[PDB]
């Protein structure tokens, strides 16, 4: 009993690692793949269940399926699954040594909750854990008391408002829109220009390439323009059977479904909209705070060019007669991980965590009363 | 077998090995023999006496007293018409085929008979939804512990229905197995639209009982089912019974399918055991 | 100079006087002879009666005879007969069991390690044509693992078991003389204790002597080897190392020492003139051995039924020599005698054999 | 190899003519061997077996099998080779390894129970033939020591009754009535802490 | 999800 | 395992190479046998003191020592019901084909989880530090194992009450 | 019960040995032929059937005929008659002593499988058997798991996809063409040289020649433009009776049908086009590994320069810019007997074997469901 | 699939001509099943299931399970190795991604259409499969029409005999004007 | 074969 483990179950990432570290030891795609066909070979039993990087190499043969969607657990064997592997084959550090912590999107049902720690308190036995929201550890990564938070992961993007010291609960505002659904999009316009994806693999390749050659426009319709004089921005990309493939305006097409959600069908706003709505309703006073501070995390906002659109947005949206700043940290991918470490390391959080003694005496109903 | 069947199969055999050479004269094959089935409840089927053209069947229900206190009267005409006859063995119903006359039928009145025990089960639950049914005033709740040391309750208020259930485990190897069963039959919803609220509770006990002289101790689960009209109607009804009354049953073969499953398991992991272990030895 | 002669481990070996000549126990009930011829080893004989598990063989330079102790508390002194070997049956007066035998230098006597808590020393009758049997047990508590002989062949060493590595003094006045003066003590007659190890220090598994008689030394299971210097006040040296224990003994010249064991190689000591101690010297076999395999497409998939594919026969105790030398069993001399010793052979558990050299070093 | 006529899917239906009355034993074999070598039209049956898939009609005769899978039993060499020994002398043998205040009483209750024992004239076949052995040893135990007296001849019987499809079924029926089997029955204590070695009591073991 | 959505 | 189970396994590795060194000695008690002595306990003589390596109070290892055989018996770390009914019951099926093992017991000794048995015939017949290596990895994969079946056992649970509910 | 015995039934030749041995103790062709004229001398009544190298060496007073038609078998008198004597008269070792293993091309009708296992668990009565694939018993030789076969026999070629553990049995193509067809052509073209072959015996006379004297070209238009000037690639034959035949075009002729069948008026592809195919039939990852593989089979790929040509022609077809390469082992004409032989010696194949209790029980059906 | 599996029978067919002939045999002799399982076992039983075609050439070829195993594909799309779902699947989730309240409707209302959708009883199976599927608290429908051949070419003719539609049409003065692009834009 | 091709 020296430190602890702070595990994020990602929509689409897991992070891991010990407490004190400033990086991840373990991080891996949240994959739980089992074979498709038959298998005909003798001299090989192995492993009717396939999960993380093993599962990204040997992709071909495997029908992937995410475990987690849009932020909540859809299949609670491939998670306890993760968890194991995680656990053992990667941490090799036994639950009872340590205790874990845990970090879970706000507005989610509380049977997710009561589930995750009745299996991690009966199935691994842990001394302790606890369970967060990524924003305010994004706030402690920060090193920030005051600011709006814009959590744009892979399943759910949410805002929650803060001051010093103090939250505000009732103006948190999620939405379903992240990064799934942009890359759904992607291959539908793929398709729209002569490239078919439809399996699992190749949604994979589709992520890899909008991770690699997508950005964010300024100006939607001068961006338009300059791609009917397609001759500077079309840009190729090597498939890993050599096929070269041309992509010009999805480059910026694609990004701009989280300011647009009509593009999907989504009666929705986008993330600027929901922003403005978020801070209008908070009080006054706290505004002119709120507007000096903006902090975002997550992997679906790292586009370049992002923080200039949405300042641009944010200004012309907001009254022309004070300042408004963007701040945009390059290590947002690990922010949440980062807090969690921080407040673990803190000497006022060994006493919050709950215990086994008090968790069997009360009930799974604790955690809920637990800094809601 | 998944969902327990309940037709007990054995008077279908016996029934149809009887019927079967039937038409070949007096043939009277006399017979005796003593069964057993769930719920603790002893079967016997006897010739009343020499005369070997009646066949009777009888039952040993432990809860018998508060159907009879209850009254059976819409069971003695409905599924079973003239065909039975007051009890003889204990004060159990007990029927009995008449073979001098023309048995027209052959699978039906074999299949109404082998559902006797839950045929006789239904009187108080289709009498207490009909009560709710006919709007009239709410019947008393009342509780009907079989043969199990547990105990079953029932309320029927207006607008819905309820029931739950107590679990009692003897040996102390399934008690945790058990527990384990039960705490994710509350949450496992996503495969399911049109079906009842699910949910468990041992260290509390329901408001209900605390009145109800029902299974009350330490080591005893909940489990209660919300009932509506939706699948409670005079089209899912039987199957809703049947559902429940197969439960515990259910619950039991589960658990062991799941033992068996496990051992399965172990028995392949040790080939992989011994392989590793064969690196020892020379080439 | 690493050879093999048997899958399956050997219990003991015995060399004729030219060298030529070898003796291996198979692990059965019966003891094969091999001969060399040009470069190679074949065998020459086959030497069977024996319903039990041989245990103990030793040569004679000079008598060409060879004994067989071992199981079913018997033993056959072999002879050569023109071109065959004949048994010679020999009483011995044991209850439990017989492991280890050795002849003297003038050959007249040989001693038996019972395991019945017994000594036995035999010598020739014409008398009764048999192998009359005498017994020491007065001192001895346990079993007896080790015997070596001095040059006037009245002292006897017999490790044991229990602490202890004791002289005795054997003479039976029938065909034996009476020896000359020796530092040690008066010669006495046959079946008391001369002297018991100083202290405890873990068993006995093989005992050595000199030609001068002045100094023996024996190792343990306690990883220590020691030195007792008859030649001062009884002084008594030690030493003591990380490596696993040692089964046997012998020496090269007045000061030098070596010895093998579970250790996989051999291990050099040496005794010091009046400082009283010991010290250490490493692998002077040779610096290391070398590894090496194969594709073997089709082993490639045959292993991978019964162990995993990836697997192969590669190990740690590859390199130093460690992998398939499995244990030492005893030591023996090839030239001269406990003087120079210019080549020193051992035996192993595993089934083989191997040679190696004092001065192909070179230092 | 003898007939054609059968698929392979539906053979052992085929081959359980034994179960049916198409089995009889045989005091001698050569006689009814040149028997049907002989006549070979009234002593041949025939089959009218239904095939399962295609409901086609087919049937084969009925040769030497009627008689020769039974007769196995008293010549086992034909089936296993490793077991080239009769039964009748079989059963003398293990009658005259035991007491000898037992084996009178035990020649005379020899119980006809099983399936396989279902074919006629076994009973016959078994009590001429231990009766026969029985009487020659007999004789030859009188001639060594002579005598003007005779031995009152041993009574060999075989008996014939129903159960002898099932004969285990009552058993174990009146095994449960008995109120003695509710308290040798092994107990869960017992199997909790000494472990499942209780029921490794046999009627063939001791020390 | 439940109700609304998938999950 | 570095800050967990690392030292632990080395420590034990160490005592095991150690006391893994065994000798063939004709039989001194009862006429001419080569018989394990550890099992016989016959003669104090041969016999070696026992030693534990371990962390925790409810699991423990012990390391014997004899001339003809060295005997180890280990202890798992099983902390609720389940873990204590799944390892009994993995054991048995273990013990059930211990034949082709030709190196583990056929019961555990009294109050203590499966332990294992070495010989001199054990010891040419087959490799030394595969033994030992297969000992260790069976020590760190056991956890593995449990782990494995109590998901198993949850999942078969999830799916029966999934399958049973659906009906309603 | 110590070993087992290993029979390929090739459509031209039989292999078989023991189950160890790293070369077959029988090689003989399938052929089964009858006298063709009278006879007239008393002193001789012999065999009125042959078999064997012995139907070889009399072949000039006998009709052969093949048992084996591209793959699947037309006679089955003579398929029995060829398993006893190879059995009995070359082999000397009855079918009860040990068992036996069987080898058939892909995609063959059930009939034949449901036939063969019959009549060898009736007339012989073997204790046990199984039917395995040629392409997998020579991955087994190649000790390698992934790749693509091209099993090119005397009757039949084909190509199976596999993938570590697993097969893909929906990318599997078989091709008629094979070694009969070629020596068709090959009399067919000798005609218009001027030298005619029609019977049996002249059938192998041509088949030998083939073997002995032909080759793949690199490139058809240049061979045939140096052909123009013949005065370089001319061979001369000896023939039985001493007559010389001199072979120019028709040594690079014959084998490009193979390339180009639409020389025998087959609406098909060629080699290179089918396995090309069938390795984009399948998944994209794997793809790369089986263009990385590509192990060849039978007695058809032997000519010189075959392996340059197909790997020429893959990497002009697939993309420039990944590598192809081929492999081909010398000993490639008994792949699949030593796959089988490896295959039998595993210790976890003892259990997959097919008794006798199972074929007492019904017909067999059961050849397929396992045994497979 | 049908000439796949036809070679496991023993009917061999390649080039396109014997292309022609199995499809022709596939719109002749094929039909979809309620239950797969059961109709393997019927067809274990074969003695009322096998069915006979006569080919050009005169050789006459029995049918038996093929008859109902390559339409199973459609709702099995593993048999070839398709990752992907059968048309019940894709119709449900796309059903579900639509708005809750025009859910009813849509279910209410299925049209097909295709020359692959004529198999007898795929109807019957779509709907109980949806029903399955789907919660079993309302009414599904299902509408065949006999002549979805052609609903396409009547839905097209149909629409150009609208008078309003006489506008919509694309001619050469604008599309040479403006470009090919102007049709992208048209109607999506 | 029976179509297709002669075998
Ligand atoms: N370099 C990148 N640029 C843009 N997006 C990225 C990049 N790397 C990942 N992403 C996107 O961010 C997502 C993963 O980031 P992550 O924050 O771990 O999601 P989560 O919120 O579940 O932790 C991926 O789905 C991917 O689409
Ligand atoms: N030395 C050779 N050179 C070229 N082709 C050969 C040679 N030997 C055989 N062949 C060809 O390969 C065929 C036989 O190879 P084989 O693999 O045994 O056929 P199968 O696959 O039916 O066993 C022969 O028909 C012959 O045409
Ligand atoms: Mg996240
Ligand atoms: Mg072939």
């Amino acid at each position: 009993e020296t430190t602890a483990l702070v595990c994020d179950n990602g929509s689409g990432l897991v992070k891991a690692g010990f407490a004190g570290d400033d990086a991840p030891r373990a991080v891996f795609p949240s994959i739980v793949g089992r074979p498709r066909h038959q298998g005909v070979m003798v001299g090989m039993g192995q492993k009717d269940s396939y999960v993380g990087d093993e599962a990204q190499s040997k992709r071909g043969i495997l029908t992937l399926k995410y475990p987690i969607e849009h932020g909540i657990i859809t299949n609670w064997d491939d998670m306890e699954k993760i968890w194991h592997h995680t656990f053992y084959n990667e941490l090799r550090v036994a639950p009872e040594e340590h205790p874990t912590l845990l970090t879970e999107a706000p507005l989610n049902p509380k049977a997710n909750r009561e589930k995750m720690t009745q299996i991690m308190f009966e199935t691994f036995n842990v001394p302790a854990m606890y369970v967060a929201i990524q924003a305010v550890l994004s706030l402690y990564a920060s090193g920030r008391t005051t600011g709006i938070v814009l959590d744009s992961g892979d399943g759910v993007t949410h805002n929650v408002p803060i001051y010093e010291g103090y939250a505000l609960p009732h103006a948190i505002m999620r939405l379903d829109l992240a990064g799934r659904d942009l890359t759904d999009y992607l291959m539908k316009i793929l398709t729209e220009r002569g490239y078919s994806f439809v399996t699992t693999a190749e949604r994979e390749i589709v992520r890899d390439i909008k991770e690699k050659l997508c950005y964010v426009a300024l100006d939607f319709e001068n961006e338009m323009a300059t791609a009917a004089s397609s001759s500077s921005l079309e840009k190729s990309y090597e498939l890993p059977d050599g096929q070269v493939i041309t992509i010009g305006n999805e480059r910026f097409r694609c990004p701009e479904t989280l300011f647009q959600p009509s593009f999907i069908g989504m009666e929705s706003a986008g993330i600027h909209e929901t922003t403005y709505n978020s801070i209008m309703k908070c009080d006054i006073d706290i505004r002119k705070d709120l507007y000096a501070n903006n902090v975002m995390s997550g992997g679906t906002t790292m586009y370049p060019g992002i923080a200039d659109r949405m300042q641009k947005e944010i200004t012309a949206l907001a009254p022309s007669t004070m300042k408004i700043k963007i701040i945009a940290p390059p290590e947002r991918k690990y922010s949440v991980w980062i807090g969690g470490s921080i407040l673990a390391s803190l000497s006022t959080f060994q006493q919050m965590w709950i215990t086994k003694q008090e968790y069997d005496e009360a009930g799974p109903s604790i955690v809920h009363r637990k800094c809601f | 077998m998944i969902l327990l069947e309940v037709n007990n199969r054995i008077i279908e055999e016996t029934l149809a090995l009887k019927f079967e050479n039937a038409a070949a004269g007096n043939k009277p094959e006399a017979v005796e023999v003593t069964f057993a089935d769930f719920d603790g409840v002893l079967y016997h089927i006897s010739n009343p006496n020499g005369d070997k053209t009646k066949v009777m069947v009888s039952i040993s229900l432990k809860f018998y007293k508060e159907l009879q206190a209850h009254g059976a009267d819409e069971l003695l005409k409905r599924v079973y018409g003239s065909y039975l006859v007051n009890p003889e063995s204990g004060y159990n119903v007990s029927l009995l085929y008449d073979l001098e006359n023309l048995p027209a039928s052959k699978d039906s009145i074999v299949h109404q008979a082998g559902m006797l025990k839950r045929n006789c089960f239904a009187s108080v639950f289709e009498k207490y939804f009909q009560f709710q049914e006919e709007g009239k005033e709410g019947e008393n709740r009342a509780v009907i512990h079989y043969r199990d040391d547990e105990t079953m309750y029932v309320e029927s208020k207006k607008d819905r229905v309820t029931v739950v259930f107590s679990t009692v485990f003897k040996d102390d190897d399934d008690v945790v197995i058990g527990k384990v069963f039960m705490q994710e039959f509350k949450e496992g919803r996503r495969a399911s639209h049109t079906a009842p609220q699910v949910l468990f509770s041992h260290r509390e006990p329901p408001l209900e009982l605390k009145d109800t002289d029902a299974a009350v101790g330490d080591n005893i689960g909940y489990i209660t089912f919300v009932l509506f009209p939706r699948h409670t109607n005079a089209s899912a009804r039987d199957n809703t019974i049947n559902l429940i009354h197969t439960f515990r049953d259910y619950l039991h073969y589960h658990i062991k399918c799941s033992k068996a499953y496990i051992h399965t398991r172990m028995r392949a992991k040790t080939s992989d055991f011994l392989k590793v272990l064969n690196r020892a030895r020379p080439d | 100079a690493y050879h093999s002669f048997l899958v399956e481990p050997i219990s003991c070996h015995a060399w004729n006087k030219d060298r030529t000549q070898i003796a291996i126990c198979p692990n059965n009930h019966e003891v094969h002879i091999y001969e060399k011829s040009g470069n190679k080893w074949v065998q020459v004989h086959e030497l069977k009666e024996h319903n039990g598990q041989v245990t103990g063989i030793d040569w004679a330079p000079d008598s060409n005879r060879i004994v067989t102790c071992g199981t079913d508390r018997n033993a056959y002194v072999w002879t050569l007969k023109g071109r065959t070997w004949k048994p010679t049956l020999v009483i011995l007066r044991i209850n439990r069991a017989a492991r280890c035998v050795r002849w003297a230098p003038n050959e007249k006597k040989f001693a038996v390690g019972s395991g019945s808590r017994v000594i036995s020393i035999c010598y020739f009758e014409q008398e009764n044509d048999w192998w009359v049997c005498k017994h020491i047990k007065k001192p001895i508590r346990s079993t007896v693992l080790s015997l070596d002989w001095h040059p006037n062949s009245v002292l006897l060493a017999a490790g044991s078991c229990d602490f202890k590595c004791r002289i005795f003094s054997a003479y039976i006045k029938e065909v034996e003389e009476r020896p000359a003066p020796t530092p040690w003590g008066s010669k006495m007659p046959f079946g008391e204790l001369m002297f018991e190890s100083s202290s405890s220090c873990g068993w006995v598994h093989g005992v050595c002597f000199s030609a001068n008689g002045s100094r023996v030394a024996w190792v343990s299971h306690d990883s220590t080897v020691c030195l007792a210097d008859a030649d001062k006040k009884m002084a008594v040296a030690t030493l003591a190392s990380e490596t696993l224990p040692l089964l046997a003994v012998t020496f090269i010249t007045e000061s030098s020492l070596v010895a093998a064991g579970h250790d996989c190689f051999p291990v050099l000591f040496t005794y010091d003139s009046a400082a009283g101690k010991l010290s250490f010297g490493g692998r002077l076999d040779v610096p290391k051995q070398s590894s090496q395999r194969g594709l073997t497409a089709r082993e490639r998939f045959q292993n991978l039924d019964k162990k995993a594919s990836s697997e192969g026969s590669a190990a740690a105790g590859a390199g130093l020599d460690s992998l398939h030398k499995n244990s030492v069993s005893q030591i023996s001399v090839l030239s001269g005698g406990k003087a120079k010793c210019s080549q020193f052979c051992t035996t192993g558990m595993d089934g083989g054999m191997s040679i190696w050299d004092v001065r192909s070093l070179e230092s | 190899d003898r007939e054609v006529g059968i698929p392979p899917e539906q053979s052992l239906e085929t081959a359980k003519a034994v179960k049916e009355r198409y089995s009889y034993v045989c005091p001698d074999l050569v006689k009814e061997f040149n028997k049907y070598d002989t006549d070979g039209s009234k002593w041949i049956k025939q089959y009218t077996g239904i095939n399962a898939i295609s409901k086609k009609e087919f049937s084969i005769d009925v040769g030497y099998e009627r008689f020769l899978g039974p007769e196995i039993f008293f010549h086992p060499e034909f089936a296993n080779p490793d077991f080239t020994q009769p039964i009748s002398e079989v059963v003398d043998e293990v009658i005259q390894n035991c007491p000898i205040d037992v084996r009178r009483p035990l020649y005379k209750n020899i119980v006809l129970s099983g399936g396989s024992t279902m074919f006629r004239d076994f009973g016959r076949r078994l009590q001429r033939d231990l009766k026969r052995t029985v009487d020659a040893r007999l004789k030859l135990s009188e001639e060594l020591s002579g005598g003007r007296l005779k031995p009152k001849p041993i009574d060999v019987q075989v008996i014939t009754h129903h159960m002898q499809r099932y004969a285990v079924w009552f058993g174990g029926s009146m095994l449960a009535s008995t109120p003695e089997f509710y308290q040798v029955c092994h107990t869960k204590k017992d199997y909790e802490e000494i472990g499942p070695s209780i029921c490794r009591h046999n009627p063939v073991f001791g020390v | 999800w439940x109700a609304x959505c998938p999950a | 395992m570095t800050a967990t189970l690392r030292p632990y396994l080395s420590a034990v590795r160490a005592t095991l190479q150690a006391a893994l060194c065994l000798e063939n000695f004709s039989s001194q008690v009862v006429e001419r046998h080569n018989k394990p002595e550890v099992e016989v306990r016959s003669s104090k003589e041969l016999l070696l003191q026992p030693v534990t390596i371990s962390r925790n109070e409810k699991e423990k290892v012990l390391i014997e020592g004899s001339i003809n055989s060295v005997r180890v018996s280990i202890a798992v770390k099983q902390a609720d019901e389940i873990e204590k009914i799944l390892c009994h019951k993995f054991m048995r099926f273990m013990m059930m084909r211990a034949e082709n093992f030709f190196i583990l017991r056929r019961k555990p000794v009294e109050g203590y989880d499966i332990s294992f048995l070495i010989t001199n015939f054990h010891t040419e017949q087959m490799y030394k530090h595969k033994l030992v290596d297969f000992v260790i990895h069976f020590m760190e994969e056991i956890d593995k194992e449990i782990s494995e079946m109590k998901l198993s056992v949850n999942a078969r649970a999830r799916i029966v009450a999934e399958e049973f509910l659906k009906n309603f």
